[PDB]
């Protein structure tokens, strides 16, 4: 099988309903104060290999 | 601060300290914690640190 073809979705703060599809492969940034105090930081990929 | 082989200890207890004022501070090179969500640090009580 693929060495890095399987990845999990490291995320929090938005507990989801049962049987919910989450394909939102989006960079986790806030663009406001609660991310290093500026926009574009703490913008780490939630996906982890 | 002393050397790594003689690193300095201190005991802290009976305090009311806020980590949010420190979490958003940008004067740190790296702040990564193991198994503890920083945003919830204000909602836990410990015996000492």
């Amino acid at each position: 099988g693929g060495n890095y073809n399987y990845l999990y979705r490291l995320f929090r703060k938005s507990n989801l309903k049962p049987f919910e599809r989450d394909i939102s492969t989006e960079i986790y940034q806030a663009g406001s104060t609660p991310c290093n105090g500026v926009e574009g930081f703490n913008c780490y990929f939630p996906l982890q290999s | 601060f002393a050397s790594v082989y003689a690193w300095n200890r201190k005991r802290i207890s009976n305090c009311v300290a806020d980590y949010s004022v420190l979490y958003n501070s940008a004067s740190f090179s790296t702040f990564k914690c193991y198994g503890v969500s920083p945003t919830k640090l204000n909602d836990l009580c410990f015996t000492n640190v």
